[PDB]
């Protein structure tokens, strides 16, 4: 790769970079709750974000990762203050849409197989 | 099925057909080869086109035209 | 050849080709490609290493003013190897000349950025990363302008549809303004207008 | 310089939501619609997804639908980067073949024959 | 049953399936001569490790894989599912 | 060798000695206007477009019919060929009529798009337009002569290919005509294909006449199935409604040419199709019900029913993704006794390597043949395309072509050389001459059809006729390889049936009294309930209603052929895979998912859910029918042409007279062709 | 010549309200089961 | 308009008469014009400010890349500079003396 | 000059001067316009479905400048404002009837302002 990284070099400049804000983000969860006057319980928050993080485990590859932790910091900066009128945050939960099937037998009875 | 939309709302449709308004004119007749058919009025309406008129009498309204031409 | 024919000129076409010559000669480092356009421009293709020394030449000197700072693009090009093109446009206030540097990148390897050779370039470069996501180097505020909160797509290149994916839509089942799946009302026909037959001989391809 | 030289196929995400493993693309040539014979639109590939339903909206009758994609077709230069686009993004696809045809051998005056067949009447 | 059907593949090319292209010279006309009831199947490339399929008991896959054999070799492996 | 170059624009460039200008300045990319040239007919010259001013001459040129000499400067732009492609076309630009708002060719037409790029401003003429008359000929061809720039183009396609010599050139100087003289109807075969040779819109289609522009259309590719030879056709939306379809121009088969039965089968493709799934009731009454009704009324007598008390058919046009599916499910419970509607005899082999039962030669290589053979079938009104290369390779060199029994209306010089099944038996002794000439041929061609072959004798023939064909194999055989028996079909999805397995030809359901079966075949009415047992149901599963959907128990709706991404069998085991268009209609299914949605409330659960699992189980079977667009080259019957002689059946005595009628056999044909009303408005028009 | 007597309104609901429909054509024509006896 | 005709449309007058005008007038509405390729760009005096519009032509009837340069961009980042130092009550005296309208920052 | 309502002219007596050639479609800017075309018994072809999104409509009024045989015409009226958006989806049956409840308003506009365009 011909190619200068963003600010790690190989996995451990990385991987301690997605630990770090986790505890921003984990000290958070109960700061904004009654902050955005929304009312869920506090530890399906904590939940939510460790949800995310753990998804997106299957990189190889570093300033990917380096990439989306310029995704993930630029999220504190509308967070700690406030830039997302309750909705936003809102957005995170897919609440009031209906479940999708994922099941074969229900997919075949609605549908031209989405 | 269809039908429940309308109730109280009337219905408003049109009521003169121009799907068959050409049979009431009296079909135009000249006795020659090629005629002009800037019908309408001239630098409006449809443009101008020629027709043979030999065969069955007509023309065929010259699509354009409308108009039944015939001889 | 006649009227209602653009009557281009020669004298414009003279010192541009003369001026942009001497231009490589004194910075063969940076350098790679210098063309002029029959309509009095000039592009000086620009390996992105000298992104901020040939701005900071052109920044100052006594032949070659340049301190005024139109045009930051972006253009995307598919099929490159190398997809994205910035391209900058800079004027020359002293002496009325129009030239544009253009800098191929891609997409992950950073671009060290213009911040203290132009302070113009606040909210030009911030825009990159909001419709792009190139990573200019070293600026110190970046941010999202021009998009709203919660998108992902950076939405200017050519993988991102007409609609997005995000079609809102408010209920009464408890306060919220929720997100939905998106819905039209009509599929937006798309038409197909390229008609054969080459209409023009000058830009013909070279025929493999 | 930092230039620290390594491997990795280059398959990024996070973008779109799930339609990278839904679909499957297609690369093939658009090839002489046929009521006419210009030529000039050969020479590019091009793409086009997966189609999915088109029921009737029912107050007029209009092709409302789902299906976000479903026009999206771009301007490729040959069948070397037309791989190395759909797996740069990573998702499934097919490969077509480009259509030459023959050079061929035409020649009149062949067409006037003292014992062939070939030959011309009625002109 | 056990038989129902068995399934020939090879290759035209690669020239490790050539015992197959030789045993239809040695056991297919006299093969087939005995047995006239079980319709054994042939097609045509696989191209790379030219199996040979055998299906029976309820649709169950019995997949003997050749790769390189020589005239004898497929002479006496087809046997053992043909007896059984 | 053999070679000059010749500076186009300065450039060289080397050609066969003996090409033409128009094909050296194609060569490197370039357009040169052509109105009275096409590749695919003849040269004539009488349109005078195309003008290059060539470099050292005065004069000017005209690049259709004169040959290139030693090199030259082929000076395409000049200040003076711009002076010549001006000049032409101003002057046909005059004496023609102001249409298009109306003419229905009106976004591809060769004046419209010539017209903005070459050619002049305005005009200066400024009265005169001559205006002649139009006709019929046929319920096919709209017809509006007026417009008519007499390229000569239509008129020698009658000498052409379509062998038919009905049209000429009626006048002198400026009025002139191109139309028949008498009022005779025009139509054959082949006979709609002239509305894509007109190059202006003169010519057009009668049923599509006044529907829309082409500029709103979507061209997605796509295969047809209404013949064994496949096609190359390209459907066009509007709203998700089919409006016409195209040849695709495919340079082995469908050269520029299509089946002039299916460009006008699409009408009752939207006539008369059921839509839903239509229940029992205890009587003949039959009406529809919930998708989840009829799924569990034979769900539940599937596990009652076991060994031969279940079968089924298949003949019809469906794919090989439902004849897969299909064939996991009875064989799974293992109970096989499967069959096909088509009569096709097997004796000694045809399911095991095949040996014969493919066209063997390529269409490609029917051209270098010198000396055809062909036995009991009708090449005119079955595979329309196969006579065309017949009737192109018979000209442009010699092709020297016999014929037994029943003379019917081929176009060229064939001769009836007698009329028995005897024959057959004694060609392979010396009598009844040409004796010796197949074997003293150089590429011979002996071609079996598949109408004769559907009697009783035909195990008989299958050994009779390949009796000589060896006889010439083992003579040289041709230098060479080129094999030279071959056969031919007229059902699509039976080849592709076939060398899944199956048996051919209706024996094992003809024996026994089944009580369950299934309807795939299913408008040829080989089977009814008098050959069958008492009331036990019969399924049906597919997507009319002509013959078999009333004489069944439960019907099931399905999509046709233009809804699927399905896969076929041409009659040299190539794979051109159809694509969705049009999502079908009502609630039908696709129908192979149906059978997987059948076997989940089964028992036997299918180990497949996508249609790469599918195709990973079509895999499995056959590895040819994932080879798209290719035949490999594997014959291997030296053994199988012995192994038939196994056999010793004997012949039948009668005239070997196939269903092929002088012309009306060849509309009312399949499913659709029998439900489309245009099929049936014109067949009134041949009788009349 | 086809042109209305004095005049008409724009008004919402008179009770007329125009109420826009659809003007085509059932396009696939689905199949009719045969009668009631076998 | 001008007289060459394979961009003006012709005049109404004569798209009813001769066979050149409605070949070139009814491909000319179906289809646009012909653009050659090769970048460029201008700009000129808005009342406001400068105008730029950097087009990029690809060779059809569909122009590529359209980026506008609108004032307001400069006009409006630069109001960082200006404002501090200051009240609250002369920040809204600022703004209306640049004259900046939104949805031309729209560029 | 003046734009605002649409409606469609006919020829002296009754005759859709419209010969839905579909330019009036490929010009919306809005895509406002939609036409299924078919051919009527006695020959000569005709509409079926006509559609103007007077929601959509951005009134570049390009349809009055690109109709050959001039069918489409932006009438000066600007009488509106119904209650419902399920209303103003103008059909057919709207538009004849609409450019029949004037036609001298605008046949005079038209007649004195075509020796210009
Ligand atoms: S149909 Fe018309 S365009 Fe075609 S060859 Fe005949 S005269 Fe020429
Ligand atoms: S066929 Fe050609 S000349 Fe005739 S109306 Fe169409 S474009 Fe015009
Ligand atoms: S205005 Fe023109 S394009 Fe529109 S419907 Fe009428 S004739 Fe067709
Ligand atoms: S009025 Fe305006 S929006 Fe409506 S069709 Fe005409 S140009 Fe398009
Ligand atoms: S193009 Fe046919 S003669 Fe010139
Ligand atoms: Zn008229």
């Amino acid at each position: 790769t011909s190619v200068k990284p963003i600010f790690s070099r190989d996995m451990n400049e990385a991987k301690r970079r997605v630990r770090e804000l986790y505890r921003a983000w984990y000290r958070e969860v109960p700061n904004t709750v009654h902050l955005f006057q929304l009312d869920i319980s506090v530890k399906q928050g904590r939940d939510k974000v460790r949800e995310m993080f753990k998804k997106n485990a299957h990189i190889t590859d570093p300033r990917v990762v380096d990439l989306l932790v310029i995704k993930g910091k630029m999220e504190l900066e509308e967070t700690i203050k406030v830039w997302k009128q309750r909705t936003h945050v809102m957005r995170f939960f897919h609440e009031t849409e209906a479940p999708r099937p994922k099941d074969f037998l229900s997919k075949f009875y609605v549908g031209h197989d989405p | 099925y269809r039908k429940v939309r309308f109730v109280g709302r009337q219905k408003e449709v049109n009521e003169n057909f121009a799907i068959d308004l050409i049979a009431e004119q009296p079909v135009s007749q000249v006795g020659s080869r090629v005629i002009s058919c800037d019908g309408g009025g001239g630098a409006l309406g449809h443009p101008r086109v020629y027709i043979n008129l030999d065969k069955e009498t007509k023309t065929g309204t010259c699509g354009y035209c409308g108009l039944q031409f015939r001889q | 050849t006649r009227p209602t024919v653009r009557p281009r000129n020669d004298v414009a076409h003279k010192q541009l080709s003369a001026f942009g010559e001497y231009v490589a000669e004194i910075l063969p480092k940076y350098v790679q490609q210098v063309q002029v356009s029959c309509f009095n421009e000039l592009e000086i293709c620009i390996h992105p290493d000298g992104v901020i020394p040939v701005l900071t030449f052109l920044r100052d000197h006594s032949n070659a003013q340049f301190k005024s700072l139109a045009d930051l693009t972006a253009v995307d090009i598919p099929t490159r190897q190398n997809r994205f093109e910035i391209v900058y446009n800079l004027l020359s206030l002293r002496f009325n000349s129009r030239i544009r540097v253009k800098t191929y990148t891609d997409e992950l390897t950073p671009i060290e950025s213009s911040v203290p050779v132009y302070k113009a370039a606040n909210w030009y470069e911030r825009e990159i990363w909001d419709m792009f996501g190139v990573f200019f180097a070293n600026h110190p505020d970046l941010r999202r302008i021009l998009t709203d909160y919660g998108f992902e797509g950076h939405p200017f290149r050519k993988d991102f549809p007409l609609s997005g994916y995000v079609e809102l839509r408010y209920d009464d089942e408890v306060k919220r303004v929720v997100a939905e799946p998106v819905e039209l009302a009509q599929e937006f026909r798309k038409f197909d207008l390229n008609s054969p037959w080459e209409a023009f001989p000058a830009y013909r391809q070279p025929p493999e | 310089i930092t230039v620290d030289e390594k491997l990795d196929i280059t398959t990024i995400t996070g973008v779109p939501e799930e339609h990278i493993k839904t679909r499957k693309a297609r690369i093939f040539v658009p090839a002489r619609n046929n009521m006419q014979s210009g030529v000039n639109n050969t020479k590019k590939w091009k793409m086009e997804f997966d189609t999915r339903e088109r029921w009737e909206n029912p107050l007029m009758g209009w092709a409302s639908t789902a299906d976000p994609l479903s026009n999206l077709v771009l301007t490729f230069s040959t069948k070397e980067d037309a791989v190395a686009f759909a797996e740069k993004n990573g998702w499934s696809y097919d490969v077509e073949e480009r259509k030459v045809p023959k050079p061929k051998s035409k020649s009149y005056g062949a067409n006037f024959s003292w014992n062939k067949r070939t030959r011309v009447s009625t002109k | 049953l056990g038989l129902r059907e068995i399934r020939i593949h090879l290759c035209q090319r690669s020239p490790g399936s050539q015992g197959v292209r030789d045993f239809i010279e040695k056991r297919y006309v006299e093969l087939k001569k005995a047995n006239p009831d079980l319709p054994i199947l042939i097609r045509e490339c696989s191209d790379v490790q030219p199996k040979l399929w055998a299906r029976y008991a309820f649709g169950q896959e019995k997949n003997v894989s050749l790769n390189n054999f020589s005239a004898d070799q497929v002479t006496r492996a087809l046997e053992n599912v043909l007896s059984s | 060798s053999n070679l000059i170059e010749v500076f186009v624009d300065g450039q060289s460039v080397m050609v066969e000695p003996g090409t033409t200008v128009l094909q050296a300045c194609e060569k490197v990319g370039m357009q040169i206007p052509r109105f009275c040239y096409h590749e695919r007919l003849s040269v004539a010259g009488n349109c005078r477009m195309c003008l290059v001013e060539i470099e050292k001459a005065p004069k000017v040129v005209a690049a259709c019919a004169m040959p290139v000499m030693k090199g030259w400067n082929i000076l395409t732009n000049s200040e003076k060929t711009k002076k010549a492609r001006e000049g032409v076309m101003e002057f046909l630009l005059a004496n023609h009529p102001l249409d298009c708002p109306i003419c229905d060719q009106g976004g591809e037409c060769d004046l419209q798009d010539q017209s903005m790029m070459f050619g002049s401003d305005r005009s200066r003429f400024l009265e005169g337009k001559r205006a002649v008359e139009d006709k019929n000929i046929g319920p096919l061809v709209k017809t509006i002569m007026t417009r008519c720039i007499q390229c000569t183009r239509c008129i020698r396609f009658a000498s052409e290919i379509a062998g038919v010599d009905d049209l000429g050139t009626t006048g002198r100087g400026n009025d002139m005509q191109v139309g028949t003289y008498i009022e005779k109807m025009f139509m054959s075969e082949l006979s709609g294909n002239i509305i894509d040779i007109c190059p202006v819109g003169a010519l057009t289609s009668k049923p599509y006449a006044f529907t829309a522009r082409p500029w709103e259309t979507r061209k997605t590719e796509s295969i047809d199935v209404m013949d064994a030879v496949g096609s190359n056709i390209v459907v066009s939306t509007r709203t998700g409604e089919v409006m016409r379809i195209l040849p695709r121009m495919h340079e082995d088969i469908n050269e520029e040419w299509i089946s002039d039965k299916t460009r006008f089968a699409y009408d009752g493709l939207k006539r008369q199709r059921l839509t839903e799934p239509m229940v029992r009731n205890e009587k003949g009454l039959l009406t529809h019900t919930t998708w989840e009704d009829a799924l569990s009324r034979v769900a539940g007598m599937l596990q009652s029913f076991q060994g031969n008390d279940v079968a089924a058919i298949a003949g019809g046009l469906v794919d090989a993704e439902a004849l897969i599916a299909l064939k996991d499910l009875l064989n799974r419970v293992d109970s096989d006794t499967l069959c096909t509607e088509e009569v096709f005899p097997t004796a000694g082999a045809g399911t095991d390597l095949r040996s014969n039962y493919l066209l063997n030669t390529t269409i490609a290589g029917v051209e270098e043949a010198d000396v055809v053979l062909l036995v009991g079938t009708n090449p005119r009104f079955e595979a329309p395309l196969f006579n065309a290369r017949i009737r192109k390779s018979w000209l442009h060199n010699d092709l020297k072509v016999a014929l037994i029994g029943s003379p019917v209306d081929l176009t060229y010089r064939y001769d009836h050389l007698g009329d028995s099944p005897k024959i057959l038996q004694d060609i392979a002794s010396g009598s009844h001459p040409f004796s010796q000439v197949l074997q003293e041929a150089k590429k011979p061609m002996v071609i079996l059809g598949s109408s004769a072959l559907q009697r009783n004798d035909g195990a008989a023939i299958l050994a009779a006729v390949s009796n000589i064909a060896q006889k010439i194999r083992t003579s040289s055989g041709v230098t060479g390889d080129w094999k030279v028996m071959n056969i031919l079909h007229r059902i699509a999805s039976q080849v592709a049936a076939l060398d899944l397995g199956y048996k051919p030809g209706v024996e094992a359901i003809q024996k026994n009294p089944p009580k369950m079966l299934f309807l795939l075949g299913a408008d040829g009415g080989c089977i009814t309930r008098q050959d069958l047992p008492k009331d036990c149901f019969i399924v049906y599963q597919g997507h009319h209603g002509d013959v078999g959907a009333p004489i069944a128990d439960v019907i099931l709706p399905g999509a046709a052929y233009t809804e699927k991404s399905a896969t076929y069998v041409n009659t040299e085991g190539r794979a051109q895979q159809t694509k969705v268009a049009v999502t079908p209609p009502g609630l039908a299914r696709e129908d192979w998912k149906i059978i997987r949605a059948l076997s989940e409330i089964a028992g036997m659960t299918l180990p497949y859910d996508t249609l790469d699992q599918v195709r990973n189980r079509l895999e499995e079977v056959s590895p040819n029918l994932v080879r798209y667009d290719d035949v490999e080259g594997a014959n291997y019957f030296q053994q199988a042409s012995e192994l038939s002689k196994l056999v010793n059946q004997q012949l039948l005595a009668d005239p070997l007279v196939p269903p092929q009628l002088t012309i009306k056999d060849f509309y009312m044909t399949d499913s659709i062709s029998r439900a489309s009303q245009t099929m049936a408005k014109c067949v009134k028009a041949v009788t009349e | 010549k086809f042109i209305w007597t004095n005049h008409k309104f724009n008004l919402s609901g008179t009770p007329q309200q125009y109420v826009p429909y659809s003007t085509t054509r059932k396009k696939i024509q689905e199949w009719v089961p045969p009668s009631t006896p076998y | 308009k001008v007289d060459d005709a394979k961009v003006s449309p012709p005049k109404r007058a004569e798209m009813k008469t001769s066979m050149e005008s409605l070949i070139h007038h009814f491909k000319l509405y179906t289809e646009g014009y012909q653009v050659p390729p090769g970048a460029t760009y201008t700009a000129i005096e808005a009342p406001k400010g400068e105008f730029g519009v950097y087009l990029v032509s690809d060779g059809s009837s569909r122009p590529y890349r359209c980026k506008i340069k609108a004032p307001g961009f400069a006009h409006l980042a630069g109001l960082d500079k200006m404002s501090k130092g200051h009240m609250l009550a002369d920040v809204v005296a600022i703004i209306g003396t640049q004259d900046i309208v939104f949805g031309e920052v729209d560029r | 000059r003046f734009r605002g309502e649409h409606a469609l002219r006919r020829y002296p007596s009754g005759e859709e001067r419209c010969i839905a050639c579909k330019l009036c479609e490929a010009v919306c800017p809005a895509q406002a316009i939609t036409i299924e075309a078919e051919p009527r018994a006695d020959g000569s072809r005709r509409t079926t479905r006509y559609d103007i999104d007077m929601t959509k409509c951005i009134y570049c009024g390009f349809c009055q400048e690109a109709c050959p045989v001039d069918a489409i015409v932006e009438g000066p009226n600007f009488e509106f404002s119904t209650e419902t958006h399920e209303e103003l989806l103008y059909n057919k049956e709207k538009l004849l009837n609409n450019g029949d409840k004037w036609e001298a308003e605008i046949a005079a506009n038209i007649q004195a302002d075509y020796l210009y365009r």
